[PDB]
């Protein structure tokens, strides 16, 4: 991710992948040239071969070791110029080769508005099927959607109005936790980590509602544990907040922070307390929680418990 | 169960619409999200429409459905904003910023549907063009707080009253005197309470996609001081 | 009696002694030329002394510091002889309202296009990208040009809003600068989209790009009537048009006008102003010297329209008259180093569109 490097070798090697010469690339591969060569401005060798549309040049490349996620000084990768460009036999490689979908530029702009803003059906479908989030926004808070339009490419608008529906669905069908329409918009390409405007993802809706078996789905396919609505609440904060035991398990057994804090400092623990979870609190403690935990005002679990009359759970806590 | 306790059992939509005038300095404000008051969580965000907003985001934050605070069973019997639901109740304050003007506002806070929404109408005069509000001096986050409620027959609600507690960005300390009253707006029973009081925690945010001047707050309400 | 003229050595030198000798024929004043190169450096020297003839022959921006010491008298031309030249030509010799020198030729810059490979040009900088993926295909580029004197970079940046120094009635204010405004800022980072993209690459000279267009190797490129002879050579078959345009609103490319002004210090003043005006500035005077050197644009309104037969010339002046007359202030020292500065560092992301232009604001 990134380079800068300076060298004689390097300057013919970015010459000779730009114009495409195949062999004279091999021949500074042996004879020392830098694979992660990069000039004046962060370029390097698999950035021109992407760009010029030689997929000779880029496997190779990859082969040898050339980093994927090199980032210029721009916040270009390989995979912009593959995209920008529409070199769609490129933009499968160095997918394969493990290339950020959802990679922000100097001014915000993932591979996916470029596959938008040109039209390039091909790739769009191919950055969708990897996981490339859709609503994602740059500086000028423009979708790829709202980039497709401004362009005059109406199949794509439909393509992609057509998913973000899914996914709105998705949360609809995780907050009131039907369990076959949560797997009918996962099968139809619906992003398990899809965050709606306030930054909720469907994992949230099951763990706070307590539908333990659309839980686990979202977990098996993905879902991101530890993740942050704008208030920086975590699926297991909620599982503690209201109390659903079953869940709390699972998440934890997945790999659910236990130190997490919201935007006021509440640990999982802080809220188990303060809802009067009898048996919510020795789990937590159960999975090495942090006793002493001070939120923003400074409280302990302890604390919470008191002030809120809950006896016997301030009691566990003090012999631990 | 009494309507008031049967509607705030589990989450509830929340809208909250604001115009106000601050020494000829008219804004308006909105903000949306949810609450439950099982756990007095309250999960919002709110907007500027009016351009950029001239005073600070905390001056504002109490402005801004204490309906959503935890009542422990053992002092349902005190819980007034719930009882007053559906029907609603109007508030009313008064903001004595020391040492500078001072707010007015009138809030009417009723469901709408199946969403709670608190319009509010601000008003602020004498206040100093480079004071702490007007010069925009006070830092981005909030105190904790304890809220003291006492019943008012003869008028028929509650009458409360306390001081918030600002932060400069210079490390001195700006008072807020809060004089408040709520009264009802339907002719079903209420529950006057006894001389109770609550507990606040605030953490107000921001998001890094809205490009309006926001702000995002998340907040936890509990009574206490009688068993 | 006598009376001595310096030139370059570029211009047409010969055609210009055919011409003093007709001025020696009706009146017996012996006219004699010549052209040591580096005299710009040795006038001002020379100046001091009072030697030097007094028709000289340079761009408009070196009188600038010429007049600043005082070194170049005054003309007094005819109002009616003024109407034969266009007004914004004259707008190069006025310093500080005044008249300093005599208009010669103009020369500005002008796209070219290889019209075996691109018979339409575009006409917007819009539409480049997707000209350029057009012919990438192809294996050859659509634009390539010298991007880093700012000279050829200019003519963007200034289109939406940008300028050097603010021209008011003949006046320039020192104070106000048009680097800053956010109309170039919209200018420049066009530009830097086109490097980011890889439509053009920012380690680009003069000699790369004329190399690369004179063998086919590239579409379009931007240059002055001075590099039109060496493209002939090349045997490419070339045009000349407008300059496209950003925002819709044309680009301002910097207008260089060659000058001739009278030196402060010669005895003989009214000896010139006879020649200037009635035996050089005729119809057959300058196609003398045209014949020998081609000077590209004219300041006489009706030569140049003779010129204007050849659509190169016809394409040059168009874009003087959409631009704006180079600054001749010796506030432009601290304006070139500021700006060449700033451009090569935002289009290389070494500093943002914003910080690189700020700073360059503080130099002005």
């Amino acid at each position: 991710h990134h380079h800068h490097h300076g060298s004689d070798l390097g300057k013919k090697l970015l010459e000779a992948a730009r114009a495409g010469q195949d062999d004279e690339v091999r021949i500074l591969m042996a004879n020392g040239a830098d694979v992660n060569a990069a000039d004046n401005t962060g370029t390097t060798p698999l950035h021109l071969a992407a760009y010029s549309g030689h997929l000779e040049i880029v496997e190779v490349l990859l082969k040898h070791g050339a980093d994927v996620d090199a980032s210029d000084v721009f916040g270009y990768t390989p995979l912009h110029l593959a995209a920008y460009w529409g070199h769609l036999e490129i933009v499968e490689v160095l997918l394969k080769n493990g290339a950020d979908v959802n990679a922000m530029d100097s001014d915000g702009m993932t591979p996916l508005h470029l596959a938008a803003k040109w039209g390039y059906l091909e790739i769009v479908e191919v950055l969708l099927k990897h996981g490339a989030l859709v609503k994602a926004k740059d500086k000028f808070g423009k979708t790829p959607k709202d980039l497709a339009r401004d362009n005059g490419n109406q199949f794509i608008y439909e393509l992609l109005e057509k998913a973000e529906l899914l996914e709105k669905l998705l949360l609809e069908a995780a907050r009131e936790g039907h369990r076959d329409r949560v797997e009918e918009f996962i099968k139809r390409g619906a992003d398990v980590n899809a965050a709606d405007d306030v930054g909720v993802t469907p994992l949230h809706l099951a763990a706070q509602r307590g539908h333990l078996e659309i839980v686990e789905v979202l977990l098996k396919c993905g879902a991101d544990v530890n993740a942050a609505d704008l208030w920086g609440q975590t699926p297991l904060h909620l599982a503690a907040t209201a109390g659903h035991l079953e869940i709390v398990e699972v998440l934890l057994k997945n790999g659910a922070d236990v130190n997490a804090r919201d935007n006021i400092g509440h640990t999982p623990l802080h809220l188990a307390a303060w809802a009067g979870h009898l048996e919510i609190v020795e789990v937590l403690l159960k999975h090495g929680a942090d006793v002493n935990a001070q939120d923003k005002f400074g409280k302990t679990p302890f604390d919470l418990a008191i002030d809120n009359g809950n006896e016997d759970i301030a009691e566990v806590l003090q012999k631990a | 169960s009494s309507k008031g306790e049967e509607l705030f059992t589990g989450v509830v939509p929340i809208l909250v619409e604001l115009d106000g005038d601050v020494n000829g300095h008219k804004f308006s404000v909105s903000g949306e999200g949810e609450g439950d008051a099982t756990y007095g969580k309250l999960t919002l965000k709110f907007i500027c429409t009016t351009g950029k907003l001239p005073v600070p985001w905390p001056t504002l934050v109490t402005t801004f459905v204490q309906c959503f605070s935890r009542y422990p069973d053992h002092m349902k019997r005190h819980d007034f904003f719930k009882s007053a639901m559906p029907e609603g109740y109007v508030q009313e304050r008064t903001i004595f910023f020391k040492d500078d003007g001072n707010y007015k506002t009138r809030a009417e806070v009723k469901f709408e549907g199946d969403t709670l929404v608190n319009r509010i109408e601000l008003k602020g005069i004498d206040f100093k063009e480079d004071g702490n509000i007007l010069g925009h001096k006070l830092e981005y986050n909030y105190n904790s707080h304890n809220v003291y409620i006492m019943a008012d027959k003869q008028k028929n609600g509650i009458k409360v009253n306390f001081k918030i507690r600002h932060n400069i960005e210079d490390g001195s300390v700006q008072l807020a005197d809060h004089y408040q009253q709520n009264t009802p707006i339907g002719d079903g029973p209420v529950l006057l309470p006894d001389n109770h009081y609550l507990s606040t925690q605030s953490a107000l945010s921001k998001d890094p996609n809205e490009k309006r001047d926001h702000m995002v707050l998340l907040e936890f309400v509990t009574a206490a001081g009688i068993t | 009696g006598n009376l001595v003229i310096w030139i370059n050595g570029d211009k047409g030198y010969n055609g210009l002694a055919e011409v003093g000798k007709k001025f020696e024929k009706d009146t017996g004043i012996k006219v004699t030329v010549e052209h040591p190169d580096k005299l710009e450096e040795k006038f001002p020297q020379v100046a001091a002394t009072g030697d030097g003839p007094d028709i000289i022959f340079w761009a408009h921006d070196r009188f600038g510091g010429y007049a600043q010491s005082g070194l170049l008298a005054e003309i007094t031309p005819d109002k009616a002889f003024q109407d034969k030249l266009y007004p914004f030509t004259w707008d190069a010799v006025r310093y500080n309202g005044k008249l300093i020198a005599y208009p010669i030729a103009v020369e500005a810059l002008s796209l070219i296009y290889n019209k075996d490979l691109l018979p339409n040009p575009p006409k917007t900088w819009e539409e480049i990208p997707a000209l350029d993926k057009e012919l990438k295909a192809k294996g050859k580029s659509a634009l390539m040009f010298n991007l880093q004197e700012p000279y050829f970079t200019w003519p963007l940046i200034a289109a939406d809003g940008g300028y050097a120094f603010k021209y008011e009635n003949g006046k320039y204010d020192i104070k106000d600068v048009g680097v800053d405004n956010a109309g170039a800022k919209a200018g420049l980072t066009f530009l830097v989209d086109l490097i980011k993209n890889k439509h053009m690459n920012a380690d680009t000279d003069y000699s790369i790009a004329e190399a690369a267009f004179n063998k086919g190797e590239t579409a379009m490129t931007i240059n002055g009537p001075w590099a039109w002879s060496n493209i002939d050579t090349s045997k490419v078959n070339y045009g000349v048009t407008v300059l496209p345009t950003f925002k819709g609103q044309p680009s301002k490319p910097f207008v260089g006008v060659l000058s001739a002004g009278i030196n402060a210090a010669s005895p003989n003043k009214e000896l010139a102003k006879e020649f200037l005006e009635n035996y050089l500035l005729t119809d057959e005077g300058l196609e003398a010297v045209n014949k020998d050197k081609p000077l590209g644009a004219v300041a006489l309104k009706s030569y140049e329209e003779e010129l204007a037969k050849d659509p190169r010339i016809a394409a040059t002046m168009e874009n003087a008259q959409k631009g704006e007359i180079m600054p001749n202030i010796p506030q432009m020292s601290a304006f070139w180093y500021a700006v060449r500065t700033a451009v090569i560092n935002a289009a290389s992301g070494r500093q943002t569109v914003d910080e690189a232009l700020k700073d360059a604001q503080t130099g002005s």
